[PDB]
RNA sequence: AUACUUACCUGGCAGGGGAGAUACCAUGAUCACGAAGGUGGUUUUCCCAGGGCGAGGCUUAUCCAUUGCACUCCGGAUGUGCUGACCCCUGCGAUUUCCCCAAAUGUGGGAAACUCGACUGCAUAAUUUGUGGUAGUGGGGGACUGCGUUCGCGCUUUCCCCUG
């Protein structure tokens, strides 16, 4: 099951069933797909009801988060992991 | 289950004489079937295989739905894989 | 079972629709017993959103609505097991 | 220590008119005399009445069954 | 406890218990022999 | 099949939240591994301010969302 | 057991936040944690979907009905990680 | 929004206005019903079984069990012993089966083409009572280290009796795996 | 230090890639020479299901040498990321006993034994993740109604357009 092990510690963006996007460092998982994100930030797309305006984004910092697999839709790589080298 | 042995064929008799026999007989006679899914859309097509999870393998399917005046929209998919949980109703050709 | 057949579709291209109206077109690389599939070089299209190309995507099986497989798939030969 | 199974058995023996709420639906409720129940919480009624808060109309159904997953709350009389 | 005896006819090993009627379970033959002891035995080669 | 550690809330007045924006309030008497709770002196607590007491009732854990103890245990 | 479950057991006793499927978010001290994700909290601050808040003293929540949890960032330093 | 507060502007509708299936006479293709490595095997099992059954009828019609030159003496007197070690000398079988009574004749069957010992013989005692006395005791005897069973030969006594090759016989030393214990004897 | 009787405290079952072809071994098949099949091996083709051998080949920099007259690709070595035919085991990290080859305390082979792993199947689609009450069912620009109004707006009723 290297498909998930190879991706450990990478900066993944989880797609929620409600349409939210939780971008954080994927630390570990399990058979149920319950993920652990570090320094996670929540984004959500709000429809514009006033006029033809750019989609409104409401960011939200969370820190350490534990996402339930049942509530997890998908996940993709936003970028490489935080490089520790100068 | 009532038959905890590993040699149990309960799923077998279930698909042969139980309510799920509609799909077995459907694949046998190669008859069409219309399915109403949780997408508010209906999928009309044939079946080739299935299991206990009600996951069927369709071909020559035609998706159809309506939005809103109410306007209808339809398309075609020659091969697809439908899930069971999202299914609402199934209807074989009443002919 | 049949998930084994789903796991046999590696390296082929399909288009999956999700329960939220999202469409995802890409090549399959691995599947689990829980129906979770990993697609590489994939393009996702969320509802009322713009398409986006992702190099990888691991999707869960619960939020999957249905798949769209190629036209030349050998069903009679692939359903023997 | 009284358990839900024993309480349901008591209501069954008493033949009291038990009302049941629906899952994800607040406006409609059902009431009837329970006849039996399984571990899945499915309940059977002899004479059921579907009552709505907005309409207040009691639709007669008769001997029926209701799924346990749809149950939300039980109420006596 | 085990008390392995060698049957005369089939030369087969078999357990026998006390009060057990003497008969090879294998061939019904009524003559058996005790197996050679395990005690240490030495012989000066004189 | 480990049951929940609800011994603290035993014989305490709670207020439970349900799925469909519904709320109830009663004293707990017993639970089960499936979160099947049995509360007595229960009030319906409908959307309006009106109150209706029926007493002994049963609630399905699949529909029980949250339980708060008004008596702080 | 699962690694997230273990991270929760060690997260027992600290201030954590929990969001449920109904949208409500509760932030407060954690008292008891279980393998089935059932969480008990004390002196929490609730935020409803509309935005209104309330005050509670002792609360218990079912695990299957939780969307996600927020734990202290310091837990990343656990020995297993 | 929440599932309960979501305003369903177009909830799930029925399918009554969406019945546009194909006519009845437009039947499905008959030849599109088959599977590989599932039916050809049953076909081969059926042919080999019928072929054997027909060879069985031909053998029954050609060969007569009762009219056998090798078989001699009274059927109720003759005895049948099998699972006998191939090294058992004729004298060894005499010394083991004369104990129950004097033996008028002894017959060791041999392979017609290979000449090897079959492993079973027919013993004809002078008196029917000596045979019956041997029926209970002989079964389970050990000759030359290998257990042997003994039962009255039913080939010319029991109505409708035939050997393995003809579908009959007893003993399941080669029946379904893990279904017939080897310790149990006839 | 051993066994026996009682109380108390701990614990989820089955297994060992799979589908064909096997003329040959075992089962030495209970009826006058016989089964087939099946079971446990050996032989033989595959989806290649994981690994070992890295020959050959692809991409690009570093070092050395070459002033070279070719028109059938090609100077030698190092580094980064790939592929890879043929040939081997049908797959175990650890432990125990018997026999044998042996450079004889090691290095290995032929046998099982029941012990932990979260490798799979069923309790796993019947409330707690692996089979849904999270459906996706819209938004915006012009004309086009009404109620309240702070004239920004909340609800509400129509047609044409861009967007998904
Ligand atoms: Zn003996």
């Amino acid at each position: 099951s290297s498909k998930m092990l190879q991706h450990i510690d990478y900066r993944m963006r989880c797609i929620l069933q409600d349409g939210r996007i939780f971008i954080g460092t994927f630390k570990a998982f399990d058979k149920h797909m319950n993920l652990i994100l570090c320094d996670c930030d929540e984004f959500r797309k709000i429809k514009p009801k006033n006029s033809k305006q750019a989609e409104r984004e409401e960011k939200r910092v969370l820190g350490l988060v534990l996402l339930r697999g049942e509530n997890l839709v998908s996940m993709t790589v936003e970028g490489p992991p935080p490089k520790d080298t100068g | 289950e009532m038959t905890p042995e590993e040699l149990q064929k309960r799923e077998e008799e279930e698909f042969n004489t139980g309510p799920l026999s509609v799909l077995t007989q459907s694949v046998k006679n190669n008859t069409q079937v219309l399915i109403n899914c949780r997408n508010n859309k209906k999928l009309l097509g044939r079946v080739k295989a299935f299991d206990r999870h009600c996951n069927m393998v369709l071909e020559n399917v035609k998706e159809m739905w309506t939005e809103v005046k109410p306007v209808n929209k339809d398309r075609y998919i020659s091969k697809m894989f439908l899930r069971g949980d999202s299914v609402i109703v199934v209807l074989r050709n009443p002919l | 079972k049949l998930v084994r057949f789903l796991m046999k579709l590696s390296h082929e291209t399909v288009t999956i629709e999700l329960k939220n109206g999202t469409q995802v077109h890409g090549t399959i690389t691995g599947v689990d017993v829980s129906m979770n599939t990993h697609l590489k070089a994939v393009k996702m299209t969320l509802k009322n959103r713009e398409p986006v190309q992702l190099e990888t995507l691991s999707i869960r099986g619960n939020n999957i609505r249905y798949f769209i497989l190629p036209d030349s798939l050998p069903l009679d030969t692939l359903l023997v097991d | 220590m009284v358990q839900p199974i024993n309480l349901i058995f008591r209501y069954l023996q008493n033949r009291s008119r038990i009302q049941v709420w629906l899952y994800e639906q607040v406006n409609m409720r059902i009431e009837g005399c329970i006849i039996g129940f399984d571990e899945y919480m499915n309940l059977v009624l002899d004479d059921a009445e579907e009552i709505h808060s907005k309409t207040k109309s009691r639709k007669q159904l008769g001997r029926i069954m209701l799924k346990g997953d749809n149950i939300t709350l039980l109420q006596s009389v | 406890q085990p008390m392995i005896y060698i049957c005369g006819e089939c030369h087969t090993e078999n357990e026998i218990k006390s009060r057990d009627p003497i008969r090879c379970r294998e061939c019904g033959y009524r003559i058996m022999y005790k197996k050679r002891t395990k005690r240490l035995v030495v012989f000066d080669a004189r | 099949a480990h049951p929940p550690e609800l011994k603290k809330f035993m014989d305490k007045k709670l207020s439970l939240k349900l799925n469909g924006g519904r709320h109830v309030q009663g004293i707990l008497r017993g639970f089960d591994p499936f979160m099947n709770l049995v509360i007595d002196e229960c009030v319906e607590m409908a959307t309006s301010g009106q109150q209706n007491n029926i007493g002994m009732v049963v609630i399905r854990g699949n529909s029980i969302i949250m339980l708060e103890a008004l008596e702080r245990v | 057991i699962g690694v997230p479950i273990k991270v929760l057991h060690e997260a027992e006793g600290h201030i954590v936040t929990c969001e449920t499927n109904t949208g409500e978010v509760y932030r407060g001290k954690l008292i008891e944690a279980e393998d089935n994700m059932n969480c008990q909290m004390s002196n929490i601050t609730v935020t409803y979907r509309d935005g209104r808040v309330a005050q509670l003293e002792q609360v218990y929540i079912r695990g299957s009905k939780i969307r996600f949890l927020i734990l202290p960032d310091m837990l990343k330093n656990a020995p297993m990680l | 929004k929440l599932p309960h507060e979501k305003h369903h502007n177009q909830p799930y509708c029925g399918i009554a206005p969406y019945i546009r299936e194909f006519e009845d006479p437009r039947d499905a293709p008959p030849p599109t019903r088959a599977e590989t490595r599932e039916e050809r095997m049953e076909r081969k099992r059926r042919e080999k079984i019928e072929r054997r059954q027909q060879e069985v009828e031909t053998e029954l019609k050609m060969w007569d069990p009762h009219n056998d030159p090798n078989a001699q003496g009274d059927a109720f007197k003759t005895l049948f012993v099998a699972r006998v070690n191939y090294d058992t000398t004729e004298s060894k079988l005499r010394r083991e089966f004369e104990v129950y009574g004097p033996i008028k004749r002894i017959h060791m069957v041999y392979s017609k083409r290979s000449g090897k010992p079959r492993g079973y013989a027919f013993i004809e005692y002078e008196h029917e009572r000596d045979m019956h006395s041997a029926y209970k005791h002989a079964d389970g005897k050990k000759i030359d280290g290998r257990r042997v069973l003994v039962d009255v030969e039913r080939g010319r006594t029991v109505k409708g009796w035939r050997p393995r090759r003809l579908g009959g016989g007893l003993g399941g030393t080669r029946r379904g795996g893990a279904d017939v214990n080897i310790r149990h004897s006839g």
